[PDB]
């Protein structure tokens, strides 16, 4: 499926997490932040590259990005 | 023929030849390539 | 199989010679599934069966004086509905004819009876001998029917014409074929290609 | 008698038809979006159409196609 | 007290029973039509299905067509249904020998919906019987249409 | 959550009429999803799939095909009626598997359980160029 | 109760709305006409070898495409034809 | 899992028909296959090369083999500005009567479509005269698409 | 043949303009400053930011594609007007009605095309009828690119998918089943296919137009 | 023994005064290295002498009696001009794709290809102006007229 | 017989304006591709280049693609 990372320069303010809506990104505690929270992606197999999480990103530039790639039955949002 | 050999054709050349390139070879090229796309 | 048909060739993988009329020769792997060879191999005996019958067929006619040489029905005693008798004897000939082949393969009987040894000969040598003179007699019916670029002479005709003069009567002068001369030229030059093929393919 | 006044007539009565007929198309679709309530609309006609539009889209569809052939390839 | 609910008591599918296939008239008929029948040997659903299909793709080729204005050629101009029919048992073929591939074998998923066995018409083997089937039913069935349109009596 | 909440059947699914989009071929031959939560009343909500359905009394229990469609659902009953559901996914073996939310807090917190995976400790510009990841099948942003 | 785990080839939608089984359609002795008339083609490579060789027929076709008396091979009409084409040159 | 994206395993393993489009895109992207080097890709760029050149004098070749078949060259030496070239000839059972009839233009015996090309004149200039030496010119050129 | 020049120079630059900034900012921009990362032909960045449709350098070389088109087709209309002018004795025609559009379209486009839409009428044909038949075989190519320029493909991913249900729940023909799911055709696909479709239209119809004038009424 | 060597030409051809910074150095490895860059180059080189063979072949007719035949002359002439103008847009294609694919920065630090990079925004504007004048102006005598 | 033929020409137009009208009216609210088409709105660009691509999935968009098909009918 499509490679999502996250940067650094991330601020922890959890709206990539409220913006996913296949339950691709989580929130893991960070000690690099004021927030002291980083983002996360453990079920990369269910992201669909709709980049919804790259549009309620707030930092410049954005901390999350979504590289596509191969399409798979769940990648491809196939409902048949 | 007589002394045209290289390369002279005999008559009934696109009534044959036409009615094999337009219909048997792409219908053997298409069912060779279903059966290499699918497993 | 270690005959093999031009000088040293490799016997192709799926022929592994168990089939007694093994030369080696198999191009563009026409036949290599194991239920399909012994059903074209059923079919090559029996075309040299017709042919084997038919290239003796028109030598009886051809040697004495008669009417046909070149084309049959100079007159006959039965006009179309003989035809119409020959295929039907034939269906019901043919129909048991594969009915006995598919029980144990190889048929050759007469009628209805799974195995026809009237003469009691059927050893392993014969079973060769049959294939090797119907193959000869499938090339040599080819050469019969060759008798157009021959025109007016037939086959026994041919053979007379060509005993007269050795040089100016033969395919690649005498006839109108040009083309035969490229035909032994590419197929004495394809044998090479296929040892350079595989040679540099190591 | 007057062929300019009657194409003319004709002709701009036919456009400001059609473009009020695709403006009711979309005002439709506005009222969906906005204005549609999923609880005073259990068992209705609205909710009924929303239920089978696959079977209703997909005919279209197959009318679509059979016209098209049959009218262009004519 | 509507004509229209779900099958099953289960209306998350997409298949919602509407009056037309609920229907029991369309529901026999459908059931004894030659394809739905499972416990048939499939050489024998390939030969109905082929009787029927030549026969109906030979009319709309003989009456409408590069020859029909010609008497004799008319009738005659009814082979290329033959030539169709087996383009379409060409076809089939190759839709045998890559649908049901020797890698994927049942492909899953017994199917319950009443007491009843899967139909081998399914098989890699089964579907090269029906290909076989349709066939030679195709053939006869164009070559009967050949044979009664020129015997019909004052067709 | 403190353990995952098996998913069991004979649950009281929602009243609803006949819809069209749902449970093709796919939701057989290869996978589906099942969503359950707990109603509090009786209420009427909007499935994703068509029309509005009940709120049946006690436990609930839907099933849809796509992983987004039980995602919408949840984020539906959790916005509009405050609930707390959960989803799951069914094999075509029948292996069910725990889907949301995986640690049971809820995805958007932190709870302190769980590691952090798919992260570059660098600043995205920092990447070197395609150039340099050439025949080595891997990419920048992978390196 | 709708969903079920262990019993899934029944809640799912695996159904057969339109088919019976019974093992009579036909009368005695007609499907045994069928079978030995449909073995031959009975398998993959028989079938694609019998339409293979039944596709030289469209080449044995054309050649007979006499008694069709298509324009094609007629004549082109020696009396009209277009060497006249342009009025700037009679030919060219 | 197919096998016809045979240099993309990516696309090899999609369960829908972009696998089927994207194989007849990526296939001269050699840079971008599954296990390639640099070694491989160059190789493999020089044998594409050799592809290119064969079908290029298999074309040229084909191109005399109908002009000296079909055309009117000889009757085109003899008056260059007159008559006009012929390319090939036209087989089409969906002809009519009128169409046969109104295709026949050069002087020729069945339906031609004139050639505008221009190689007549090139092959008047360089020195062709006869229908003969494109012919054999023709069969040369296939000889060298071979090789 | 002034004004005509400098069509041609406004065709180049232009040409020029799309190709060079598409290959200059092909590897970032302010706008996208990790492009190098994501290839050469991807279909965007997702509609945040303002939205980035067709952002990737093979979208700026889809774009400069009908420039190059355009620019080819100026010049060669003029090469053949004045050509067509000049072969027939009336160099004067195109010298004093080429300064105006109106003219070109009368004296070029219209007139030219007399014999070329004669090629088949209800009172028989003649050798000019297979290239009026191409003719209007360019003009349907291009109207279907049109269509895969104009539409997108979520519009179409929702038809197929009806009609993936469709074919799924109908009786007699659910007997067969696709071995690869049907989908709609890509974003860069789509836009390849649609170049490709008005291309294939713009050559078609304009070397039908041009072998049928010259042949028409020359030699 | 004898000869020239490419590298040691483009390192030598480098200005004073530094009006182009590093001049050629790296440009070897540079173009060596890539494919792209080749193909470029050579899709320029060849789209531009395709149209060369329009403009003269009309112009300085080679062939006998190419004049007298019209459609000839058309039809060759629009061949060649459509087939340099594909020609041409793959060469600026195969450019942007030098540019992604094989441009490591680090290789050729301030010559004059990574020296035409920073001033991307300078080239581009001035295109910009270039393509505005020409389009108003000629559309504007041309409606004029009309 | 050509009235025959122009008016299957405007009934098979007229049905292809209905049916991307009535399309985008019945899958303005929520898609079985998109679930959550009602809360992105009416007039929304796309959701982005996930699932291949869903350039102008809104009911926005299939008012303009109609638009489109009403001045070829017309
Ligand atoms: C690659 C260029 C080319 C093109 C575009 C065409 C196009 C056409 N040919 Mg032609 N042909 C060609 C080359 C070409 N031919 C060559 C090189 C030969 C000599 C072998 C022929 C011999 C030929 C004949 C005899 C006839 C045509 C005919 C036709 C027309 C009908 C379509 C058809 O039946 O295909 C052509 C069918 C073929 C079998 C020819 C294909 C040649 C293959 C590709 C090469 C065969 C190998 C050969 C032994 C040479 C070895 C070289 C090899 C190693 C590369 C069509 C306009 C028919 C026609 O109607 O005339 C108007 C016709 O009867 N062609
Ligand atoms: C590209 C090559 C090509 C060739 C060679 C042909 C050839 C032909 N086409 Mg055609 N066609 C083509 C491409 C081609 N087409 C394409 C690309 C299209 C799509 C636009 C069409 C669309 C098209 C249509 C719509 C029609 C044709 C028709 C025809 C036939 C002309 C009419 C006729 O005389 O009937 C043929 C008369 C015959 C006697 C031929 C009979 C021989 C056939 C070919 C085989 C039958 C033998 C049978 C299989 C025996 C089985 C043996 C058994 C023992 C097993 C003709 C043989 C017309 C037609 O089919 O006539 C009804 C017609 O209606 N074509
Ligand atoms: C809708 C468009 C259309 C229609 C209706 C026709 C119709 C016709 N064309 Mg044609 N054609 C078309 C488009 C069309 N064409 C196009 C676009 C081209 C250019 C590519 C051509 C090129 C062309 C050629 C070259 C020729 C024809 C010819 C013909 C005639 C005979 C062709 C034939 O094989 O018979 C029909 C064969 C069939 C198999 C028809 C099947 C009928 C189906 C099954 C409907 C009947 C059942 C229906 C589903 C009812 C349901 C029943 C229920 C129980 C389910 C025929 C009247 C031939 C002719 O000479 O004309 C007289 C001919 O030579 N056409
Ligand atoms: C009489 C004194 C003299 C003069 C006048 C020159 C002049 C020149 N030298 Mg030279 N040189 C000299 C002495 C001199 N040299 C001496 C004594 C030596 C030691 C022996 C050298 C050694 C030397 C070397 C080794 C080189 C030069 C080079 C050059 C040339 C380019 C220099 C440069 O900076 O590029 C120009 C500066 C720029 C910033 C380029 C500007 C680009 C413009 C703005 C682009 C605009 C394009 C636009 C689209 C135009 C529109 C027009 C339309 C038709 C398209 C230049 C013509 C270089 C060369 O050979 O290049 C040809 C070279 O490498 N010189
Ligand atoms: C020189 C030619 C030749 C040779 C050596 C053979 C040799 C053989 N044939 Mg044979 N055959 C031939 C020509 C030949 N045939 C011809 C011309 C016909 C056509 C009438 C037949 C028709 C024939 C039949 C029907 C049978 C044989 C069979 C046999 C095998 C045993 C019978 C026998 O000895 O004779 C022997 C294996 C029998 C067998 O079963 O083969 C194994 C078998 O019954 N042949
Ligand atoms: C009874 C008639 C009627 C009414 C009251 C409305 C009312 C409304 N429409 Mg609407 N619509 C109508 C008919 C109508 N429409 C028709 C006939 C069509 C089909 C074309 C549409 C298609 C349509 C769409 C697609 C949309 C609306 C939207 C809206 C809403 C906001 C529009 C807005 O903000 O205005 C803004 C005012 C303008 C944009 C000025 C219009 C400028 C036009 C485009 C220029 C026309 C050129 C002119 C004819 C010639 C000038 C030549 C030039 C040289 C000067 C609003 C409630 C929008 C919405 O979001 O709904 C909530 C929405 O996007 N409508
Ligand atoms: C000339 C350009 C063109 C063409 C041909 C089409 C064609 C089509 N469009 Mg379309 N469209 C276009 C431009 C075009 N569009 C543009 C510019 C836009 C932007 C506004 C759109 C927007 C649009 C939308 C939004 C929709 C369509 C739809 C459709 C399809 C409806 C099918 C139908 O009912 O009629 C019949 C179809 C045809 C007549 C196609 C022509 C086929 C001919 C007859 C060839 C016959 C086959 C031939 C003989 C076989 C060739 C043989 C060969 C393989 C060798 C149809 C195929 C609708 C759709 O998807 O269908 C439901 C749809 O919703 N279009
Ligand atoms: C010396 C010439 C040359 C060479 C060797 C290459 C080589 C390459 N190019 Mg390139 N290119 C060239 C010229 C060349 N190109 C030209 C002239 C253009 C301008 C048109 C382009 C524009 C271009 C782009 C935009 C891209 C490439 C890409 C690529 C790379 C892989 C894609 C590929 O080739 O797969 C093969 C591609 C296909 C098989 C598609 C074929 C479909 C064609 C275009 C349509 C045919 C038209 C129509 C069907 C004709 C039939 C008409 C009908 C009536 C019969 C590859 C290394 C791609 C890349 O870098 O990878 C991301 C890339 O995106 N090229
Ligand atoms: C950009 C393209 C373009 C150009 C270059 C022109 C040029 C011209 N047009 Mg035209 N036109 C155009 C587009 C264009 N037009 C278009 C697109 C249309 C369609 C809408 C028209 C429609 C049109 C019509 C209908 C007419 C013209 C006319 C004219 C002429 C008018 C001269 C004038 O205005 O008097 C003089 C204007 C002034 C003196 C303005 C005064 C400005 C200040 C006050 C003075 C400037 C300072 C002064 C020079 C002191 C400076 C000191 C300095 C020495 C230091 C002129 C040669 C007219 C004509 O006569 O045709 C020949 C006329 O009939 N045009
Ligand atoms: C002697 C003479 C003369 C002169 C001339 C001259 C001076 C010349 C020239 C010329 C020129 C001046 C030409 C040119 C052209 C060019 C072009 C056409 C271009 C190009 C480029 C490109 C296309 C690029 C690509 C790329 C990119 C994009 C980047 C980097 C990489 C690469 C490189 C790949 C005269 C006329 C006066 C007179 C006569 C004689
Ligand atoms: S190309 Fe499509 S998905 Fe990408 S930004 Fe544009 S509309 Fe959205
Ligand atoms: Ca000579």
């Amino acid at each position: 499926a499509h490679v999502v990372k996250i940067y650094d320069t991330c601020i922890g303010c959890t709206q990539c997490v409220r913006a996913c809506p296949l339950d691709v990104l989580e929130m893991v505690p960070w000690d690099g932040c004021k927030a002291a929270q980083m983002a996360s992606s453990p079920r990369t197999e269910d992201c669909v590259g709709c980049k919804r999480c790259e549009t309620a990103c707030p930092t410049d530039f954005l901390s999350v990005r979504v590289y596509l790639g191969n399409e798979s039955t769940r990648s491809l949002g196939l409902a048949y | 023929a007589t002394e045209g050999y290289p390369f002279v054709p005999p008559d009934w050349a696109p009534a044959l030849f036409v009615p094999l390139t337009g219909l048997v070879l792409p219908a053997v090229g298409m069912a060779w390539a279903f059966t290499y796309i699918q497993k | 199989l270690p005959a093999i048909p031009l000088a040293d060739v490799q016997s192709l993988s799926y022929l592994d010679g168990h089939l007694p009329g093994d030369m080696g020769f198999d191009p563009l792997h026409l036949g290599s599934g194991v239920l399909s060879q012994d059903w074209l191999r059923y079919a090559e005996v029996v075309h040299g069966r017709w042919a084997m019958l038919g290239v003796v067929g028109c030598l009886t006619p051809e040697a004495l004086a008669m009417r046909g040489t070149i084309p049959p029905e100079r007159g006959v005693e039965d006009n179309q509905t003989l035809l119409i008798i020959e295929i039907a004897v034939f269906s019901f000939l043919e129909s048991k004819r594969y009915e006995g082949y598919k029980k144990t393969g190889e048929g050759g009987f007469i009628n209805s009876y799974p195995f026809d040894p009237v003469g009691l000969n059927s050893p392993k040598h014969a079973v060769n001998e049959l294939q090797q003179n119907g193959r000869l007699a499938m090339l040599a019916f080819l050469g019969f029917a060759s008798t157009a670029a021959v025109n007016g002479q037939g086959p026994i005709e041919s053979l007379q014409t060509h005993i007269a003069d050795p040089a100016h009567n033969n395919v690649f002068t005498s006839s109108v074929g040009k083309e035969s001369c490229v035909f032994v030229a590419v197929l004495s030059i394809l044998p090479m290609l296929i040892e350079a093929n595989k040679a540099l393919g190591k | 008698t007057d062929y300019g006044t009657q194409l003319s007539l004709f002709t701009h009565h036919m456009w400001i038809g059609g473009f009020c007929v695709v403006g009711a198309g979309a005002h439709a679709a506005i009222f969906m979006v906005r204005d549609y309530d999923p609880t005073n609309n259990y068992n209705n006609l609205l909710d009924r159409v929303i239920r089978h539009r696959d079977a209703i889209i997909s005919h279209l569809n197959w009318v679509s196609i059979f016209l098209g052939f049959h009218s262009f390839g004519l | 007290q509507q004509v229209i609910q779900p099958l099953n008591g289960d209306p998350f599918v997409g298949m919602l029973e509407t009056p037309v296939t609920s229907a029991p008239i369309v529901a026999n008929y459908l059931s004894n039509l030659p394809a739905y029948r499972t416990g048939v040997a499939p050489n024998l659903r390939g030969v109905e299905i082929g009787l029927a299909h030549g026969f109906l793709l030979a009319g709309p080729f003989i009456k409408l067509g590069p020859l029909r204005d010609v008497p004799g050629t008319a009738e005659v101009v009814g082979c290329m249904s033959a030539a169709l029919v087996l383009i379409l048992a060409l076809c089939l073929s190759l839709y045998g020998n890559a649908a049901f591939q020797n890698q994927p074998s049942m492909g899953k998923k017994t199917l319950s919906g009443r007491p009843l066995p899967q139909d081998p018409l399914m098989s890699e083997e089964g579907w090269a019987k029906f290909a076989a089937g349709f066939t030679v039913g195709g053939l006869s069935g164009v070559a009967w249409a050949y044979i009664l349109t020129q015997v019909c009596l004052g067709r | 959550p403190w353990k995952q909440p098996e998913l069991d059947p004979d649950t009281p699914s929602p009243i609803f009429g006949g819809s069209t989009g749902g449970l093709l071929r796919k939701a057989q031959v290869e996978e589906f999803y099942v969503i359950t939560w707990e109603s509090p009343k009786e209420q009427i909500f909007e499935m994703p799939t068509g029309g509005a359905a009940i709120m049946r009394k006690g436990p609930n229990l839907l099933k849809f095909a796509r992983k987004e469609q039980c995602m919408a659902l949840t984020t539906q009953l959790r916005s509009k009626f405050r609930q707390t559901p959960c989803f799951y996914r069914v094999y075509a073996d029948g292996k069910v598997q725990y889907l949301h939310p995986k640690d049971g807090v809820y995805p958007e917190k932190v709870n302190a359980g769980r590691v952090g995976v798919n992260q570059n400790m660098r600043s995205i510009g920092k990447n070197v160029d395609p150039i340099k990841v050439k025949f080595t099948g891997s990419a920048p942003f992978e390196i | 109760k709708y969903f079920d785990v262990q019993d899934l080839e029944n809640t799912t939608g695996a159904w057969d709305l339109y088919g019976v089984d019974e093992m009579k359609r036909y009368p005695g002795l007609q499907e045994e006409f069928f079978q030995r008339a449909t073995d031959a083609v009975s398998r993959r490579e028989a079938l694609n070898g019998f339409v293979a060789l039944s596709a030289g027929v469209a080449s044995i076709a054309l050649f007979g495409k006499g008694a069709s008396t298509l324009e094609l091979p007629i004549g082109t009409k020696g009396p009209r034809m277009e060497k006249t084409e342009n009025g700037k040159g009679g030919i060219l | 899992t197919k096998l016809f994206p045979k240099f993309s395993q990516g696309l090899a393993q999609d369960p829908s028909t972009r696998r089927i489009w994207y194989g007849l895109a990526t296939a001269h992207d050699f840079e971008s296959h599954d296990g390639m080097t640099e070694e491989n890709l160059y190789q493999k760029i020089f044998a594409s090369h050799f592809g290119q050149l064969a079908i290029i004098f298999l074309w040229t070749s084909g191109n005399l083999f109908h002009v000296a078949w079909q055309g009117n060259f000889e009757q085109w030496v003899t008056d260059p500005i007159h008559v006009r070239p012929i390319a090939h000839a036209i087989w089409d059972p969906h002809f009519g009567q009128p169409a046969v009839e109104a295709f026949t233009r050069g002087g020729a015996s069945g339906p031609v479509n004139i050639a505008t090309s221009g190689v007549y004149q090139w092959w008047y200039t360089i020195g062709l005269r006869s229908n003969q030496e494109l012919y054999v010119s023709s069969v040369f050129l296939a000889l060298v698409s071979a090789v | 043949d002034f004004l005509v020049h400098h069509a041609i120079a406004l065709g180049l630059h232009t040409t020029t303009l799309i190709l060079v900034k598409g290959a200059l900012d092909a590897r970032g921009s302010k706008l996208m400053p990790d492009k190098k990362d994501f290839g050469y032909s991807f279909p965007c960045d997702g509609p945040g930011r303002g939205g980035t449709c067709d952002i990737s350098a093979y979208d700026a070389f889809y774009l400069a594609v009908f420039w190059m088109l355009n620019t080819i087709g100026w010049v060669t209309f003029y090469w053949h007007w004045k050509h067509l002018t000049l072969w027939q004795g009336n160099v004067s025609q195109f010298d004093e009605s080429s300064t105006y559009l109106m003219g070109w379209l009368r004296d070029y486009l219209w007139l030219n095309s007399s014999q070329l839409i004669n090629g088949y009428n209800p009172f028989g044909m003649n050798s000019l009828s297979v290239w009026a038949w191409t003719f209007l075989f360019g003009h349907l190519v291009y109207a279907t690119g049109f269509m895969f320029l104009i539409s997108w493909r979520g519009y179409w991913q929702e038809l197929i998918e009806t009609l993936v249900w469709a074919h799924e729940k109908t009786p007699l023909a659910n007997l067969v089943y696709w071995k690869d799911k049907p989908v709609a055709l890509s974003i860069v696909q789509a836009r390849l296919v649609g170049l490709a479709h008005f291309s294939v239209g713009y050559i078609f119809t304009y070397a039908a137009f041009l072998i049928a004038s010259t042949a028409g009424r020359f030699g | 023994g004898i000869g020239h060597r490419l590298e040691a030409i483009l390192e030598a051809h480098t200005p004073p005064a530094g009006g182009l910074g590093a001049g050629h150095k790296g440009l070897f490895h540079t173009v060596n290295n890539s494919l792209h860059f080749q193909l470029g180059l050579a899709l320029a080189s060849v789209g531009t002498i395709t149209s060369l063979v329009a403009q003269h072949m009309y112009s300085l007719p080679p062939y006998a009696y190419l004049a007298v035949d019209f459609t000839t002359q058309a039809s060759l002439y629009t061949h060649h001009q459509y087939i340099a103008g594909f020609i041409m847009c793959g060469a600026f294609a195969h450019g942007a794709i030098f540019f992604i694919r094989d441009y490591d920065p680090e290789q050729n630090k301030g010559n004059v290809l990574a020296r035409v990079l920073d001033h991307k925004e300078a080239i581009i504007s001035h295109l910009s102006w270039v393509s505005l004048f020409l389009g108003f102006h000629t559309l504007g005598l041309y409606v004029h007229n009309d | 017989t050509s009235d025959f033929l122009v008016h299957h020409i405007h009934a098979f137009t007229i049905h292809v304006t209905v049916l991307i009208l009535l399309k985008g009216v019945l899958f303005a609210r929520s898609s079985r591709l998109i679930p959550d088409k009602a809360n992105l709105g009416f007039r929304f660009p796309c959701d982005g280049p996930g699932r291949g691509g869903t350039c102008q999935v809104s009911a926005w968009d299939h008012v303009f693609l109609g638009l489109f098909w009403m001045y070829n009918s017309l």
